[PDB]
RNA sequence: AAUUGUUGAAAGGGAAGGGCAUUUGAUCA
RNA sequence: AAUACUGCCAGCUGGGACUGAGGACUGCGACGUAAGUCAAGGAUGCUGGCAAUGGUUAUAUGCCGCCCGUCUUGAAACA
RNA sequence: AAUAUGUAAGAAGUCCUUGUUACUUAAUUGAACGUGGACAUUUGAAUGAAGAGCUUUUAGUGGGCCAUUUUUGGUAAGCAG
RNA sequence: CCCUGAAAAUGGAUGGCGCUCAAGCGUGUUACCUAUACUCUACCGUCAGGGUUGAUAUGAUGCCCUGACGAGUAGGCAGGC
């Protein structure tokens, strides 16, 4: 009793009824697989300047 | 409540073109073009019979 | 026939009226729809949607939120407005004269008002005494914050509170959660 | 409370004013229509008559309706008909000449039929199928007052200057033909004329482009 | 049975280009990239390392990382039917620079210009494109371009 | 349909490279103008390196019969694909008008050798001026001088389903 | 109710039964 | 000059069929110098006949109509 | 080649000045994040959009067939793929 | 175009009757008939956009205005006997 193999039919018509959807974009992305050293000298630049801006303007 | 039809009820046409009554008064829709009258050149004249 | 390019005669998707049966409420819903279709502020039509919230989507809100609303800059003097209960929060001691109002008001929370120098009023009262919500500041509780929510979206490389019964050894820490039992999550 | 009287007053005060500056407006499009006209012809006359050859402008705008229906289509030519807005047989829609629309007729060619309208098919349709699009609803078009409300932003308030802005691409004919809802015709009169609708114009038949023929075709519909 | 590898039916696609074999020409190694900037992949036959998958052949991503020798690639692939981020660290040389953006560029800065020095005075900027409007009209005059009379040729049957 | 001769001039898009391009102008029978634009330009990208995308018609117009009234000879050669090849043909027709012609050789053409307006090509139309050089026997028997032929059985058409009396074919 | 006998009404050229509309017969506000 | 063909008329008019929805006014228009009128955000006036029309059922006529439920890509099947 | 297919066609942008870093550079030399400041008609190709985005739950489904075109096995098949 | 090639078993199929300057064959032009298709109108239901506590007057889940749509197995939801 031999049966269907494999077959792409309906198969676009089936991911067409709900929209394909473009990912959903941030203006912060994820900081994930980036430089270690990059990472932690972006952190240590980021508290500077964050105390930078609060010891400037209150 | 109902769609009256434009180009059949004279009071709906007058009050949707307030120019419509101009337009019939001075029968524009008739209008004499001015007796200019023109002579193709022989060239295009030989060039429509050039077999 | 139409080659439809949506769905035909579907509903909107938002909650028109409240579900429950509660007569107070009803009222309420109706005067703040009058209110809603005859002004022009939009605060009473927030309200109003904000009326149809259910239990979970009406989180209540602590004297300490309604105190940390208050302390910013101009706050001090606006008439906090809050859909639904408005709870007491014991790890506070400082509690600022303010005017809320809420739909239900737990005892704690009213006494806490009160002799702080407060008072508690409805929405009723918010209305009459702000037909277009003149001063008023809307606060809403943390609707995330459930416990329900946790197992929302579970899956491999996600940490999402897998739905348990009981808590500790042997009880969904064995192989897939370890490295040293093949396989992590 | 008697100043019913004085609103009414004020109310054909306003409204006649209204009706003075479209009537001036008009006029000055019938000029500027008769003076157009003739002037390609004579255009025509003197290219004939000094040995030479007058190539016309090509149309900028045409008129597409659906012949087809809505089984049996693939699915990139559906949604072009889609973003198109031909979702009923028998239903036409504007479209302005470019390089972009030229390829997307050419895409649906089989299933529509478009030409170049004349003022006078563009006037009968906007006459009497004439359907604006007011809070997406299709609110009929039997006033000036709706379309000056609805269009006032861009120049147009009244149902000659749509027709005006219709005919003449403009700089709001996007708008303007983005307001009118797309006219739903019935089928012709006097028939197709033709055996066979799904063949080409050349092959005889009312799919392809018909150029200047559209207008009887567009009239015997509407 | 069946094969279904890292490197299967890339044999014309993973190949150099006729009379182009031998090393890289010394200029990929010189390109700087910056986070942000939209590249292309192209696999090259030489280098074996860091060498991209046959999806990601041809496609173009913006850059997130930079590494001693690599670059990363956010790639949206389409699977099902959503499409989904692929971050993959490719090296230099599989690599190339995309002239749209530049030409994009260029052309901001050209409207950056025309805005500047039109509006000094204010008068029709038109700031954006159009697409091909039809032509206008034209006059063509027939001095020493008589049109000649074309008639379809018989059937020949040439060998 | 009812077919029109009309005269197309065309031209290839003018260039910068090359200015006031050539002007090529075909006469074709077509029933429309739109008929005759698309068979100008089908018969203009099979001697010319040129396209509809590449190139413009600077002028249409259609040619009336200088004497329509007139009863002429016509020689047409014809080149047709048939169901196995292609073949050229020389056939005479006698019309008092180009398009009259035409449409009879077209009819001629599609009942006798099963050719269909996509297969048959007009090569070209000429009129004899004088009756020697027509080498046609059924075009020639009717260029005798006295011509008199009867109609023998004629068929009349009648009004009514019945008739009260027996009809007679007579002329 | 299935089934059966009489009375009263209708139909019946190798089926009956139904739907679309009407004539005729019986009955009905 | 006329005529054939195509396109336009915010040119006129003859004949026939379907439809009468809405229910004191609200608006947009026209005629009328002005009263007022109108074919202008959905039909009224007059007159005639009866106090048969029509509802249910049976037969007849023109057309259409395969046996209910399940299995199956496929049922009415000689499943 | 055609068809099919990815990316870009802007305010999450561009430009001027200069604050931070334990990154880097011979080096205030580059990179990231920034503060301040300038550019809203025509916000940067055409068209369209009973609005778009996001979360929870679950019924049934996991034997298919036929039609145009491309095409495998087979001589062919209302054959299989 | 037609003819020989061209022979299968109950009695039968351009549906048949039948048709011969066809009612057969190819092409050209008009008129004519119709789908639950298209345009308008009347009614029902659904959805969307709204108005209506200035009342004695009740059902604001009530009333009214405008626009669009209405197929369907398994299956889901809602309103009702």
């Amino acid at each position: 009793a031999k049966s269907k193999n494999h077959t792409a039919h309906n198969q676009t018509r089936k991911a067409h009824r709900n929209g394909i959807k473009k990912p959903k974009t941030y203006k912060y992305p994820s900081l994930k697989g980036v430089d270690p050293k990059f990472r932690r000298n972006h952190k240590h630049a980021l508290h500077g300047t964050a105390k930078a801006l609060a010891a400037a303007k209150k | 409540v109902l769609k009256k039809n434009p180009l059949k009820n004279k009071q709906v046409l007058l009050r949707l073109n307030p120019y419509a009554k101009v337009f019939a008064a001075e029968k524009l829709g008739s209008k004499k073009a001015e007796k200019t009258g023109t002579k193709p050149a022989a060239v295009f004249t030989e060039t429509l019979k050039h077999d | 026939g139409i080659d439809h390019t949506s769905k035909q005669h579907k509903r909107s998707g938002h909650r028109t009226a409240p579900k429950s049966d509660n007569v107070y409420l009803k009222l309420l819903v109706k005067l703040y729809t009058f209110l809603a279709r005859r002004t022009d502020a939009p605060f009473n039509k927030v309200v109003l949607k904000a009326l149809f919230l259910s239990k979970i989507n009406r989180p209540p809100v602590s004297v300490s939120r309604i105190a940390r609303a208050l302390k910013q800059e101009g706050a001090a003097n606006k008439t906090v407005v809050v859909v639904g209960t408005v709870t007491d929060d014991a790890r506070i001691f400082e509690f600022p004269k303010t005017t809320v109002a809420a739909l239900r008001f737990t005892a704690g929370a009213r006494a806490k008002i009160v002799k702080a120098g407060g008072e508690c009023i409805t929405l009723d009262q918010l209305a009459v005494r702000a037909p277009k919500g003149q001063n008023t500041l809307i606060l809403r509780g943390p609707r995330n914050s459930r416990e329900a929510v946790r197992h929302f979206g579970m899956g491999p490389h996600k940490g999402k509170a897998p739905r348990i019964l009981s808590t500790g050894r042997k009880f969904e820490r064995a192989r897939g959660r370890r490295r040293s039992k093949g396989f992590k999550v | 409370a008697e100043q019913v009287a004085a609103e009414r007053a004020a109310r054909k005060a306003a409204n006649k004013e209204k009706r003075a500056i479209i009537l001036e407006r008009n006029a000055a499009y019938q000029k500027e229509y008769e003076t157009a006209e003739r002037n390609i012809i004579q255009a025509k006359r003197d290219a004939k008559a000094a040995g030479s050859y007058y190539v016309e402008a090509q149309h900028k705008l045409v008129f597409v309706v659906r012949i087809k229906g809505i089984n049996k289509i693939p699915p990139k030519p559906r949604k072009v008909l889609q973003l198109l807005r031909l979702t009923r047989i028998n239903s036409g829609t504007f479209v302005k000449v470019t390089k972009a629309t030229l390829e997307l007729l050419k895409l649906i060619e089989p299933y529509v039929a478009y030409g170049y309208p004349s003022y006078s098919t563009i006037r009968q349709l906007v006459y009497k199928r004439g359907f604006g699009k007011i809070n997406k609803q299709r609110v009929p078009l039997s006033d000036n007052a709706i379309i000056e409300a609805n269009l006032g932003k861009y120049g147009i308030l009244s149902i000659d200057d749509l027709i005006h802005e219709i005919i003449t691409v403009g700089p709001h004919f996007k708008q303007a033909n983005n307001f009118l809802w797309p006219f739903k015709l019935s089928n012709p009169s006097g028939g197709w004329g033709v055996p066979r609708k799904f063949k080409h114009f050349i092959q005889g038949g009312s799919f392809g482009n018909r150029e200047e023929f559209i207008n009887k075709l567009v009239k015997s519909m509407n | 049975g069946k094969s279904h590898g890292y490197r299967s039916r890339t044999r014309y696609m993973f190949q150099r280009d006729f009379r182009k074999h031998g090393a890289v020409h010394l200029s990929t190694y010189l390109k700087v990239y910056k986070v942000g900037d939209i590249v292309d992949i192209k696999a090259n036959g030489s280098i074996q390392k860091g060498m991209p998958h046959k999806f990601y052949q041809g496609k173009t991503g913006v850059v997130y990382n930079v590494t001693k020798s690599s670059v990363g690639v956010i790639i949206n692939k389409m699977v099902g039917n959503r499409y989904l981020e692929k971050r993959l660290n490719l090296r230099v040389e599989h690599i190339k620079h995309s002239k749209c953006r530049q030409e994009f560029l260029e052309r901001v800065k050209a409207n950056a210009a025309k805005r500047a020095e039109a509006k000094a005075q204010g008068v029709a900027v038109q700031l954006k494109r159009q697409p091909a409007q039809p032509r206008e009209s034209r006059i063509v005059s027939t001095e020493g371009n008589v049109p000649q009379t074309l008639a379809p040729v018989p059937y020949e049957t040439f060998i | 349909a009812h077919f029109k001769e009309y005269q197309v001039i065309g031209r290839r898009l003018p260039t910068e490279s090359v200015p006031e391009p050539k002007l090529f102008r075909m006469r074709i029978f077509a029933s429309n103008e739109v008929i005759a634009k698309s068979r100008y330009w089908y018969f203009l990208q099979k001697l010319h390196k040129v396209k509809k995308a590449s190139g413009e018609i600077v002028s249409i117009n259609q040619i009336n019969e200088a004497h329509p009234t007139k009863v002429k000879n016509f020689g047409v050669w014809v080149r047709y694909d048939s169901r196995s090849g292609t073949h050229n043909m020389y056939k005479e027709i006698r019309d008092v008008s180009r398009v009259a012609a035409v449409e009879t050789l077209y009819q001629d053409m599609a009942a006798r050798h099963r050719a269909r307006f996509r297969s048959i090509h007009i090569l070209k139309v000429a009129e004899i001026e004088k009756t020697a050089d027509v080498k046609r026997q059924y075009v020639k028997q009717f260029l005798t001088k006295d011509l008199k032929f009867p109609l023998p059985h004629r068929v009349q058409k009648s009004t009514k389903t019945f008739s009260y009396k027996r009809p007679s074919t007579f002329y």
